[PDB]
């Protein structure tokens, strides 16, 4: 049952789960009473168990549900028992992104805006590679801003990753690929939306910027430390004994 | 997150404190002016610092230990380089080690529940099978490609070789001269038969080790022990077994003879206020058996006896017996069985049997072969197990002959010897011999002749520089004074009370006396004088004059009896430290020996 | 237990009820009631020890009840054994 319901709650990955937790155990059920249906082997066997029972209860769904050769047999079987940018125009998909995208574990919301922006967008192209590539490294920066603010050995790290999983040594056209999707994407509410959830704006916060740039000399440059900073750095040599 | 709990365990290392003393901080610094690389940890003292480790360390163990182990390994690479600074390249990682007393639960209340988790118990050991070897680093080249690489490997002592770095599979050697390797043995464990069913044979379980948590234990030892219920591999099923984390022994059961040697400092002065009292013997007299009444010139022997006595050697090899050979000899009661069953108890590490040697007990070297490749060993004697001890014995009279030919042969040699078909032995036993009697119907021996108990008229007084008639005929007082002597020790506990008080005075405890037992036994360095050397030889021509005629009489002497005083009187004058002798204690020797010659004459 | 322990002298019903096999006899009975409790062990602070637990020896002729009483106390004691010498025992009175 822990099983069941596991297999079960993978599809994500009201009356749907419980009429389809009950259809899958009586469906096994079935399955197993007779002596018509042997070597299946438990490894894979609540999958089109669970599309047939999709198929029953009211809805069905054929996109996203399979996702292979015994799949067709059992599934008969069952039934009768009842570089990248200098590559011109190049095609993709909802998920070949959705991979390119979940590489840095970013949730699912982004993706699914910037596959918006491509099924939209992707008109007037000469490669989606270069846009992409683009929209998930602005993606990143705004995201992951206080990992970065706290270590500059990020932007290393992160900029050679995204070198070679489009496989490149030269790099200026991935600084191009970030500053030209700054300046299409600039100004749409949804950006907007994520530039106040995450708060770059440019890297930097507001209640700092607007007095580091309207003119004053209150603005924080902090050359200076933080006051907890050293109340932690006193640590390290109170035992500077050993 | 993982490096969370790696500070919240790193900062228990140096920011822990009890007793208002660092603990585990100087005991590394001391490990590893030891360069030992492990320490000791309770983790009792983990749960009241932080409980952020405690309940995953629990059920996730081996997700956590390694994390430990780089931590700890962190912690020494700064010391290191700042003692370098201080005065004055290879570190590898260093095997943890804990213990814990919170519970013990048996093997029978086990089940497939809990398992990967970590267990606390008991029980009895057997296996000392063999060092097993593991690999830690070893490195690697490619037959055609000559592609070099290296492995290193951790805990489990996963994965496999490279498949693939045309060279083909399996494309790789094993080089050995530069790669390393550890130790582990396969260890067992069963139950205590006390604690068990009336019916069944018993279950055993394996366990493994490594480094420095090797070769720590030794069959017999009672241990308790924690580790990790792990396995390995009738329908589909696998082996369980055990991984260890945690062992801790009795400090010592059964006794050995790679004993302590080196005592602490703070024992001397008193030791040496003991030395330099007069009242020395007479408290050991008052103390040796304090629940016991009379016999006084008994119990004033074993003090000469415990201490040993001259090992002299000289340049052909003809030692001298260092100890003194006695023999009890008398009734029921007369505490002829008691004082044997106490002796043991203040023995360091001593032996006692019963004849015939006792149930699976060789009372000599019972030689035989190896369960596994039918192999020589000497297995067992209870006149080699204690090696620079004594031994006690009760009801020496039903011997077996073969048996009672070595022994006969150790208390004047002390060397055991065996050339059965295929092994040569030479097996030194070196030890002292306390006997004991079975009078035939009791007492109306000293109405006959020395012997009448048994058929070893010769041995009795030849081999022996201490025979007694251990006896009163039935003083209608003395059984009242003994008896109220005693039966204050059921309750009311005032014969106890008595030596509380006396110790308080000039008495002394078990262990302090067997302290200063040890000590002295391995320490002094005595000799005699020649002034005192005339003062027995004249004693000797008139006991020999004299009982020339009384035992021409028509009523034993030897050279021993001779020779045996030299070395009691020498052991009397040890217990005060004596590099010297005088006449002080050899009028004691005689004063004490006459009692031999008394029941000599009868 | 208790209320029974000190009311008047519990111990002739103790041999009363012992062991009914057979009528025979109330001495051996009785020693070997005494032989079922155990008694005390004590030590002079850890020397000078004292048995506790009691032991008994029967003997005569076989015409009479010598091996029936003592496998009832078998079945009647907590953690007794039933061994024998060779022939029909559960182990050989030793460890191997
Ligand atoms: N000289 C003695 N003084 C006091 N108690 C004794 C003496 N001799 C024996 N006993 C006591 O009587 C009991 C019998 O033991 P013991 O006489 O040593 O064995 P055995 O009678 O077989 O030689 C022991 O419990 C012991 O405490
Ligand atoms: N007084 C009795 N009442 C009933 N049966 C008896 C009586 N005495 C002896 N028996 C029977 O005779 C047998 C005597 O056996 P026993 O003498 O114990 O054999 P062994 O001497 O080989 O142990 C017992 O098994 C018992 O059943
Ligand atoms: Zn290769």
């Amino acid at each position: 049952q822990h099983c069941v319901a596991e297999v079960l709650r993978l599809d994500p990955q009201s009356g749907y789960l419980k009429k389809l937790t009950n259809a899958t155990s009586i469906l096994y059920n079935t399955s197993l009473n007779k002596v018509m249906l042997k070597q299946d082997e438990e490894v894979a066997r609540c999958h089109i168990c669970a599309y047939i029972a999709s198929q029953k209860m009211n809805e069905k769904h054929m996109p996203d549900l399979c996702y292979p050769k015994k799949a067709k047999h059992l599934m008969n079987l069952f039934r009768q028992s009842l570089s990248l940018l200098v590559k011109k125009y190049c095609k993709m998909t909802t998920e070949e992104i959705i991979r390119l995208c979940n590489d840095f574990e970013l949730p699912r919301e982004v993706a699914y805006k910037i596959v918006d922006e491509y099924n939209i967008n992707a008109s007037r192209l000469v490669c989606p590679w270069q846009l992409v590539c683009g929209l998930v490294l602005n993606c990143t920066f705004i995201v992951f801003n206080e990992r970065r603010r706290k270590d500059p050995r990020i932007d290393h790290f992160i900029v050679s990753k995204m070198c070679s999983l489009m496989l490149t040594s030269k790099v200026d056209d991935v600084i191009e690929c970030v500053k030209l999707v700054k300046e299409l994407i600039i100004g749409e509410k949804w950006f907007r939306d994520l530039q106040i959830r995450y708060d770059d704006f440019d890297g930097i916060r507001y209640d700092e910027i607007i007095f580091r740039k309207l003119g004053s000399m209150l603005q924080t440059t902090n050359i200076l430390v933080t006051d907890d900073q050293y109340n932690i750095w006193k640590k390290r040599i109170e035992m500077d004994l050993a | 997150d993982n490096t969370e709990i790696i500070k919240s365990f790193k900062n228990f290392i140096l920011e822990f404190r009890l007793d208002s003393q660092f603990i585990y901080r100087d005991q590394l610094r001391n490990n590893i002016l030891v360069k030992n690389y492990s320490l000791t940890v309770n983790m009792e003292h983990l749960i009241g610092y932080n409980e952020d480790i405690y309940k995953k360390l629990s059920d996730e163990p081996s997700d956590i230990i390694p994390l430990f182990e780089t931590a700890i390994t962190q912690v020494a690479k700064r010391i290191s380089i700042l003692s370098r600074a201080q005065s004055a390249n290879s570190l590898p990682t260093f095997q943890l080690i804990l213990n814990s007393n919170a519970n013990q639960i048996p093997l029978r209340d086990l089940d497939s529940e809990h398992v990967s988790k970590i267990v606390r118990l008991s029980g009895i050991i057997i296996s000392t099978s063999v060092l097993s070897s593991r690999a830690t680093y070893l490195s690697i080249m490619c037959r055609n490609c000559r592609h070099t690489t290296s492995i290193t490997i951790n805990n489990f002592n996963t994965v496999s070789l490279p498949r693939s770095c045309n060279c083909g599979p399996d494309p790789y050697i094993i080089i050995h001269e530069s790669s390393k390797f550890i130790d582990q043995q396969f260890l067992k464990l069963q139950e205590i038969p006390e604690l068990v069913p009336v019916g069944e044979m018993p279950r055993n379980l394996t366990m493994t080790c490594d480094r420095y948590l090797t070769n720590k234990v030794i069959p017999g030892t009672r241990v308790t022990i924690v580790g990790i219920y792990s396995i390995y591999n009738g329908v589909a099923i696998r082996t369980p077994y055990i991984k260890i984390l945690g062992i801790q022994s009795d400090v010592e059961t059964s006794s050995i003879w790679n004993s302590v040697t080196m005592f602490t400092e703070e024992e001397e002065e008193e030791f040496l206020q003991l030395s330099r009292n007069p009242k020395l013997y007479e408290i050991l007299t008052n103390s040796i058996a304090p629940s016991i009444f009379g016999n006084e010139d008994i119990k004033k022997a074993i003090v000469c006896l415990l201490m040993g006595g001259s090992k002299k050697i000289l340049p052909d090899g003809m030692r001298l017996r260092g100890d003194i050979n006695v023999l009890l000899l008398g009734d029921p009661g007369t505490a002829k069985s008691q004082l044997l069953k106490f002796v043991e108890k203040v023995s360091p590490i001593a032996v006692y049997t019963s004849g015939k040697g006792s149930s699976a007990a060789g009372l000599t070297a019972s030689v035989q072969r190896d369960p596994m490749t039918r192999e020589f060993y000497l297995e067992g004697g209870a006149m080699v197990l204690a090696d620079g001890g004594v031994v006690c014995i009760d009801e020496f009279d039903k011997m077996r002959d073969e048996d009672r030919v070595a022994i006969h042969e150790a208390m004047e040699q002390q060397t055991i010897s065996i050339a059965k078909a295929g092994i040569t032995t030479v097996l030194n036993s070196r030890t002292s011999v306390l006997a004991a009697a079975n009078p035939i119907y009791g007492r109306y021996d000293d109405l006959k002749s020395p012997g009448d108990n048994i058929d070893f008229q010769t041995t009795i007084l030849s081999r022996f520089d201490m025979i007694f008639i251990v006896k009163d005929d039935h003083n209608e007082e003395r059984d009242i004074s003994i008896a109220n002597h005693v039966i204050n020790i059921h309750t009311g506990n005032a014969n106890a009370m008595q030596n509380q008080q006396e110790e308080n005075g000039s008495e002394i405890s078990i262990e302090k006396m067997k302290r200063y037992i040890t000590y002295c036994r391995l320490k002094c360095a005595p000799r005699l004088s020649p002034q005192a050397a005339e003062k027995l030889s004249s004693n000797f021509v008139t006991i020999r004059k004299q009982l020339l005629i009384n035992e021409l009489e028509s009523t034993p002497i030897t050279i021993r009896q001779l020779e045996a005083i030299i070395r009691i009187t020498e052991s009397l004058a040890k217990l005060e430290l004596s590099p010297i002798a005088q006449e002080r204690h050899v009028d004691e020797a005689i004063r004490l020996f006459q009692a031999s010659t008394m029941d000599a004459a009868s | 237990f208790r209320k029974i322990s000190r009311d008047r002298g519990i111990i002739d019903k103790i041999i009363s009820s012992m062991a009914p096999s057979i009528y025979g006899h109330r001495d051996i009975k009785t020693a070997v009631a005494c032989s079922l409790f155990g008694g005390v062990p004590k030590n002079v602070n850890g020397k000078h020890s004292i048995r506790g637990d009691i032991n008994v020896l029967l003997l005569g002729d076989p015409g009479t009840a010598k091996s029936q009483i003592l496998k009832y106390v078998e079945k009647t004691a907590h953690r007794a054994v039933f061994a024998t010498g060779q022939g029909a025992s559960a182990v050989g009175l030793t460890a191997s």
